[PDB]
């Protein structure tokens, strides 16, 4: 998985 | 059971992430260590999407 956080949902 | 639907569009930011469209169905394989990313399968391929961007359906 990506090391960075996912975007927040709207 | 691992059958889900996308709540929001998500554009792949590279690094094994998968683009998904609202309304699209996915199969979930699992989650990363903190549950923030979900590894999923759709007709467009397989990759990581935000866990919050999807939900079970049926």
């Amino acid at each position: 998985a990506p090391t960075y956080p996912p975007p927040p949902p709207p | 059971p691992n059958l889900f639907v996308a709540l929001y569009d998500f554009v792949a930011s590279g690094d094994n992430t998968l683009s998904i469209t609202k309304g699209e169905k996915l199969r979930v394989l699992g989650y990363n260590h903190n549950g923030e990313w979900c590894e999923a399968q759709t007709k467009n391929g397989q990759g990581w999407v935000p866990s919050n961007y999807i939900t079970p359906v049926n």
